[PDB]
């Protein structure tokens, strides 16, 4: 999950040589799909990625608190002094051609928070186990073993 | 728990094949190689060459899951020509433009 | 489990790793997205039983339903979005490219289709290759306000022998709507091949749209300054109707309408002004918004998002309302403490000016937590009562 | 100068000596 | 805890980094930004780690065995 | 004829040159082998005799597989399940240990430099972790206060990223080409004007301006690629170029091979 | 294998509508007052100004579905060495509207093309696949 | 209600659902541990007698 | 833009 | 942790719903969601 | 904050001036005498208690540089004005109406509410490292991610959550982008 | 860092969760909007300090 109420499980994994990456050479450690945004109607996951990427550059944490005077042009302009692009579009080439791609990508860090759940925890299969001693139907629960 | 272990990706299966040629019977004198163990990195390589000879109709690739390391390749050509000849001569042209850029780049390198 | 769509068989493919894997066509009749969701299978041990599954509930049986007798099953997400893309005009595939998505429709013929273009360089369309993965001998006509046989700006649809001849497909035709694509193939051949279709039709997108590249950010929400400032004056003038209605009820020249008591009469007009001033704003932020902008082309293609949203983003949150009202009087004559006594002013009662990309004063932020939480609430009451009508 | 009117940012300074004196969890503790 | 060694992203090795930056820091005064481009990473995959790391294992030591 | 490549740039950690006359596919294709395919020696395994350190121990053995290592001569290290013999030997293995006990009141530092080499290298030049810091002491791998005590066996064994990303050797890799957009393989998001906008790339400097009055030739194929090459240290810049070419190589000669067979 | 149509054109009027790549051509006969033309062509390739005439050919085959299309060779005579751009499509309307004025309707792909005039002219266009072939 | 109009039954796996786009429409991928859990019970004929004899 | 923990070196330079 | 330390209850005029007075003495956003939505409250 | 009027220059202003907060830093960054704190702001009437009763009867300012003196780029956001002339009371910074767990949320007015309210539920449970003694000491089921970092995008209050101490996620490059459809 | 402000019963971390009551002392008036012939109640609840 991030901090802006976005949660997600992985869906699959690749290798560095798989990510689309930025001729910086800067791989992705994560994808999310874009569909997620409008949606939500989640703004601060996008603002916070940018604020983010400067404060990476500069050196400088940024300061997110609710109610301020911090305006998105006005980061917009911080980052494009450092010369990338200044709405965090940057352009990718795909992993597997290493070929640009038509559409740039938003691309930038942010933070994660993994959560309890774990796929592990979860998984259970049952054919044939103990029954309760009462109803002689399954037992309940993953930990005993139920069905 | 369940993850495969990360040698599949290469180390080859137990009396598993590099290569399978099965012809294919929807199109006449096109056949498809499956090859194991193997990704875009060979992949790609090898169907920019087979398009480079013109005597060569039709050649793409998938790797049909990601799972899987594993992808198959379909070559068509003109009649008379056999297609695995054709997939022989690409290798033979591409370790050939490898060795020549080895010989190049390291030559540009001692002038470091 | 409220469908019978919400039980279906299934064909296992043993795959490794933890979680079930299934196609994302199947997502929209669960109810199910993927995050942390789990979803039960049962094995059938008798013959008979399993021969029952596989000729009853059976997936591919299932994609007409009876309840809205249409597609219950269809193209969504960013494979929708996507097929937009690749049916535009602007769109053309380079011959390297266009064999290798042939290759991915996995029944496809061997034949190369003819390219659109020729000298100067073989083209291929979009709408061409996609042809490939449509089954032939299908015949669809679509006509929408603004189409003509040549329908400049491509609206509706159109396909002969399983050939697309124009139109843009998107959620009214590939989607699950009760005339689609999809619902015609079903009954023309049958719906063992209808379920064979989706897995051409996606596997094309899909494989086009990794190598096209798609994405959304900040830039999309941003509105160009001209209009900023349009929005601007476009609320004011209706803050400044407002105040004139204030003024007018004030001085208690105001006549209500009949039935409805003095001060109704007067939220319900105030109200009205507002919500009108928020869809005019809207409406200017979406003209602006150019074809590029991504998350346009999301609610062009109607994958995710709608016109609302846009007008959140870009233009005005508007009036946040508890139980229908506007925000009411907690304290004594006032919403919050920071007014004074009996200021009827939208700022006062809970309208919301600022677009979320511009952010809240507090005391915005403050009522739209209310409303918020109004609709967490009856949610939760919704959705507890109406499991019990079900039963 | 001493007496002239504080700038916004200038109130955090004041929130950290509040929690300085109470501490997070304090109420439960007094 | 302790210094990722290498890069969650570019792999570059950014253990030995984290001494010499504290040094610079604590000596020359120099802002982060100036430290890590002294230190050399170029990247802001790399910049990441020096900059957001959070060090416990110091606060892990004063516990007796 | 063939490719032809310009040194740009070449330092001890970084290689920069254009590589030219070649399609694109076989350029990614390298850039994809030397991220993944080339050989290296890593820790493959840990025996860890006394750990009395706050930090779990397999947490140790993580941050011990990471610790990069002179892979120079690797090429002549066999594989593990190459080698007959039961688990590893001075054949397909190195055999490395480190010995750390806290001995002031300051907090002590277990360094990467602390590991020593056990095993008979048979005057191969291989396993020495290497030291890039300008004060000679490289990764610090966990640190101790008075009493606590580490002690631990490591085994280094050979290996590709491919397997773990632990025996990648190299670190980002920049790819580009065709700065300006000529190709038109991009088109680009804007507000009102794309050129202004969107940053000019360095390499533009090197190719040609756009000549916007001109038709857009079709006919034309992506060459002229622009690589940065950047290696964590256990294997020199220049061999990681080398070595990754000769290895996709190799790839590509086990597919002639499987031919001739049939 | 032989032509099916031709004449020379101008252009009326050139529409960009919403589109980088196609632009919509308003182009009408050089000869015959009755014989109109809207087509849509991609730009880029082959770039288009206002007032330019056009040679305009259909042509069913090229020659001098069930046929797979090949890369062409080399010295390979297809004819289409004339024509500077050529595209391929079907007419899938055949729209009868007043006297002697036939309006046919050509896909291409996608790219959509409206051709009018004299019934005495036409005549040979019925269903079949269609080249459309254009110079300078 | 609990023990008889419905009940806990045996042959059933639960876990995380996720997507993929390389199946098709019908089908589902069961991890390998699951489906080495759950059993079907096939009865042996001449057809299946030879692939029975090698699952044994 | 971010938030300012130098504040340190600024207290300790004015005092 | 601290969430829940600071944590305030409300035994079983809607309740549930966010109130005027609590401007500044509860947090509009932290509630749990579910039977309970509404009735627990945070400093 | 407690507004007052009686000034010897014109209109209100807050009784909290530069000087007390200088002398508040003072003992902040030192750890010089009797350690001007809290209670001394209480005590000499500046900053005031204040109840939902009490609330009734007064009126608040939002900020006190914006609201308090009598009297702009497109990219602010839009306030409202200062006519009133009678605020008691000041408020000491609007987003301490913000509890424990959204405080870590960053920019929480740009989000829809519900989104802040799953933050709020989902941010209890995330992994992270809970106390720094956890190795002597028994419990069950503790979590622990390896290598925590603070946000680089963060909210002051964090400060006083100790988050910045005990961090509970990982910064990791994040790209926008439909890619293999997985 | 660890905040205390809990209870340690049995070797396990209790917590007491703020309790909640209407204030008692103060006169509260109410419709009664139904058939009962009760108008308006004037509620109020004493108890000791
Ligand atoms: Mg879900
Ligand atoms: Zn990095
Ligand atoms: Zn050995």
């Amino acid at each position: 999950a991030s901090r802006h109420g976005q949660k997600g499980t992985i869906g699959i994994t690749y290798r560095r040589e798989d990510m689309p990456f930025t001729a910086e050479g800067i791989v992705p450690d994560l994808i999310i799909n874009p569909h997620a945004i409008p949606s939500r109607m989640t703004v601060a996951h996008l603002i916070e990625c940018l604020l983010s990427k400067v404060a990476a550059l500069s050196g400088n944490e940024g300061d997110a608190s609710p109610f301020t005077d911090i305006t998105v042009e006005g980061i917009s302009k911080l980052l494009r002094e450092h010369g990338y692009q200044s709405r965090g579009f940057e352009v990718m080439y795909n992993g597997h051609t290493g070929k640009k791609l038509m559409a740039q990508i938003f691309f930038g860090p942010t933070y994660y928070q993994r959560l309890r759940h774990m796929v592990d925890d979860k998984i259970h299969a049952r054919a044939r186990g103990p029954m309760q001693v009462l109803t002689r139907q399954p037992v309940e629960g993953r930990s005993r073993d139920g069905g | 728990m369940n993850a495969p272990d990360r040698f599949e990706l290469f180390l080859l299966g137990e009396g598993e094949s590099k290569l399978k040629i099965d012809p294919d019977t929807k199109a006449p004198n096109a056949v498809v190689i499956t090859f194991e163990k193997e990704d875009h990195t060979l992949g790609n390589l090898i169907r920019a060459e087979l398009l480079n000879d013109r005597k060569v109709l039709f050649a793409a690739y998938k790797v049909e899951h990601p799972f899987f390391a594993r992808f198959k390749l379909r070559i068509q050509t003109t009649e008379g020509y056999d297609p695995k000849d054709a997939l022989k001569n690409a290798c033979n042209s591409i370790i050939n433009k490898l060795g020549a850029l080895k010989t190049n780049f390291e030559t540009e390198w001692n002038l470091q | 489990s409220l469908h019978k769509m919400s039980m279906m068989a299934h064909r296992v493919k043993v795959i490794p790793y933890s979680t079930f894997r299934l196609n994302l066509s199947v997502t929209s009749p669960y109810n199910a997205d993927f995050d942390g969701d789990e979803m039960n299978l049962h094995v059938p041990q008798s013959e008979e039983t399993r021969a029952e599954l596989s000729q009853l509930c059976a997936v591919p049986l299932q994609i007409v339903s009876p309840q809205s007798n249409k597609p219950c099953m269809g193209i969504v997400q960013d494979t929708l979005c996507g097929i937009r893309k690749l049916t535009l005009r602007d769109t053309f595939i380079e011959l390297d490219q266009v064999l290798n998505m042939l290759y991915w429709v996995p029944d496809w013929d061997g034949v190369i289709p003819t390219p659109a273009i020729i000298k100067p360089k073989p083209l291929w369309s979009g709408k061409q290759i996609l042809s490939v993965a449509i089954p032939n001998g299908i015949h669809l006509q679509r006509f929408d306000e603004g189409t003509t046989l040549l329908s400049p700006k491509d609206n509706g649809m159109l396909i002969i022998d399983g050939q697309i001849i124009f139109g843009v497909v998107e959620k009214k035709t590939v989607g699950s709507s009760n005339g689609g694509l999809i619902h015609v193939v079903t009954r023309e051949k049958g719906p063992q091949v209808c379920a064979k279709l989706f897995g051409n039709i996606q596997k094309v997108v899909n494989f086009w749209l990794l190598h096209n590249g798609f994405s959304t950010g900040i830039g999309d929400t941003i509105a160009d300054g001209p209009t900023m400032r349009e929005i601007t004056e476009t609320i004011a003038e209706a803050k400044k109707k407002v105040l004139d209605v204030t003024k007018e009820a004030q001085a208690n020249l105001l006549t209500a309408k009949h039935g409805m008591t003095l001060r109704e009469s007067f939220e319900d007009n105030v109200v009205r002004f507002l919500n009108e001033a928020r869809d005019k704003a809207g409406r200017l932020a979406e003209v602006n918004l150019k074809d590029l902008n991504n998350v346009k082309q999301m609610v062009m293609a109607g994958s995710k998002g709608s016109f609302i949203n846009i007008a959140q983003m870009s233009a005005c949150v508007g009036q946040q309302s508890v139980e229908g009202k506007r925000i009411a009087f907690g304290f004594v004559d006032r919403t919050l403490p920071h007014f004074s006594k009996d200021d009827y002013s939208p700022e006062s009662k809970g309208f919301v000016e600022n677009s979320y990309l511009r952010g809240l004063t507090p005391q915005e932020f403050f009522f739209h937590a209310m409303g918020g939480r109004e609709g967490l609430i009856d949610t939760a009451v919704k959705t507890a009562e109406t499991g019990y009508i079900q039963r | 100068d001493e007496s002239a009117p504080i700038t916004a940012e200038d109130s955090w300074a004041v929130i950290s000596a509040f929690f300085r004196e109470k501490g997070l969890v304090s109420q439960q503790l007094d | 805890m302790i210094v990722p060694v290498r890069c969650f992203s570019c792999g570059k090795v950014v253990g030995d980094k984290w001494e010499s930056y504290l040094n610079l820091l604590q000596e020359d005064e120099l802002d982060e930004g100036t430290a890590l481009s002294r230190l050399g990473l170029k990247r802001y995959c790399c910049r990441r780690m020096i900059l957001t790391h959070v060090d416990l294992i110091e606060k892990f030591l004063r516990y007796n065995p | 004829e063939g490719p032809q490549v310009k040194i740009r740039e070449a330092s001890k950690d970084n290689v920069d040159f254009i590589l030219s006359n070649v399609d694109l596919a076989m350029a990614n294709s390298l850039r994809r082998v030397m991220i993944a395919e080339i050989p290296t020696l890593a820790i493959d395994s840990v025996e860890v005799e006394t750990n009395t350190t706050v930090l779990a121990d397999e947490f140790i053995a993580h941050r011990l597989g990471l610790i990069p290592l002179q892979s120079m001569d690797i090429e002549q290290l066999e594989y593990s399940r190459d080698c007959f013999c039961e688990d590893h030997c001075d054949k397909c293995s190195v055999v490395l240990t480190l010995q750390a006990f806290g001995e002031s009141e300051s907090t002590t530092n277990v360094y990467s430099k602390d590991l020593v080499i056990v095993s008979n290298l048979m005057g191969r030049n291989i396993g020495h972790p290497i030291i890039q810091d300008k004060e000679g002491n490289g990764v610090l791998i966990c640190k101790l206060r008075k009493g606590q005590e580490l002690k631990l066996t490591c085994v280094a064994k050979k290996g590709i990223a491919k397997e773990h990303a632990k025996w990648g050797p190299a670190a980002a890799i920049e790819f580009e080409y065709d700065p300006w957009n000529k190709l038109k393989h991009t088109d680009y998001w804007y507000e009102q004007d794309s050129a202004k906008e969107w940053p000019q790339s360095k390499n533009c400097e090197y190719e040609d301006p756009p000549n916007e009055g001109d038709p857009f030739d079709y006919k034309a194929q992506a060459d002229t690629f622009y690589m940065n090459v950047e290696s964590v240290g256990s294997i020199p810049v220049d061999q990681v170029v080398v070595r990754g070419i000769d290895t996709l190589q190799k790839k590509v000669a086990s597919i002639l091979l499987a031919l001739t067979q049939m | 294998s032989n032509t099916l149509f031709d004449d020379i054109f101008q252009v009326s009027e050139v529409d960009p509508g919403r589109y980088n790549k196609v632009c919509r051509i308003e182009a009408a006969s050089t000869t015959q007052d009755q014989c109109k033309l809207t087509l849509d062509i991609n730009v880029e390739l082959f770039p288009v100004a206002a007032q330019d005439s056009l040679t305009v050919t259909i042509a069913s085959s090229l020659n001098l579905a069930t046929r797979s299309w090949r890369p062409p060779q080399a010295g390979d005579r297809s004819l289409a060495d004339d024509y500077d751009y050529v595209m391929y499509g079907t007419a899938y309307k055949f729209e009868e509207v007043s006297k002697d004025l036939i309006a046919v309707y050509y896909s291409f792909g996608g790219l959509l093309m409206r051709l009018e005039g004299n019934y005495r002219n036409l005549n040979n266009l019925k269903q079949e696949n269609a080249y459309l072939l254009i110079r300078r | 209600r609990g023990n008889l109009m419905g009940k806990r039954v045996d042959f059933s796996a639960r876990t995380v659902i996720s997507g993929d786009p390389n199946l098709e429409l019908d089908q589902v991928g069961v991890p390998k541990s699951i489906a080495k859990t759950l059993t079907y019970p096939e009865v042996v004929t001449p057809y299946n007698i030879d692939r029975l004899t090698q699952l044994v | 833009f971010i938030k300012r923990d130098r504040m340190r070196r600024n207290f300790l330079r004015m005092r | 942790t601290l969430s829940h330390l600071r944590r305030t209850n409300t035994p079983i005029a809607k309740p549930r719903q966010l109130h005027n007075t609590h401007w500044g003495l509860v947090c509009p956003a932290e509630t749990p969601e579910g039977q309970a939505c509404g009735l627990v409250k945070n400093l | 904050f407690i507004v007052e009027d009686d000034e010897s220059l014109g209109h209100k202003e807050l009784k909290v001036r530069k000087g007390h907060i200088a002398k508040l830093m003072a003992t902040e960054y030192q750890d010089d005498v009797e350690e001007y704190t809290w209670s001394s702001l209480l005590n000499e009437g500046l900053v005031e208690y204040i109840d939902a009763e009490e609330e009734e009867s007064i009126l608040i300012a939002m900020q006190p540089e914006d609201l308090e003196p009598a009297e702009v780029d497109p990219a602010k956001r839009i306030r409202v004005s200062h006519h009133a002339t009678t605020f008691t009371h000041c408020e000491i910074h609007p987003s301490m109406i913000l509890g424990v767990a959204a405080s870590i949320i960053p920019f929480p007015d740009h989000n829809q509410s519900p989104r802040n309210t799953y933050q709020s539920a989902m941010g209890k449970q995330a992994m992270g490292v809970f106390l720094t003694n956890y190795n002597v000491r028994m419990d069950t089921m503790a979590n622990i991610l390896y290598y925590p970092q603070k946000p680089l995008g963060t909210t002051r209050a964090m400060e006083y959550l100790k988050f910045r101490e005990l961090p509970a996620g990982q910064n990791a490059i994040v790209a926008i982008a439909c890619y293999s459809g997985y | 860092f660890d905040m205390g402000g809990y209870f340690i019963i049995n070797g396990s971390e209790k917590v007491l969760i703020a309790q909640e009551r209407s204030a008692g002392n103060i006169v509260q008036v109410f419709k009664k909007a139904a058939p009962s012939p009760i108008s308006h109640v004037a509620e109020i609840r004493s108890a000791l300090e």
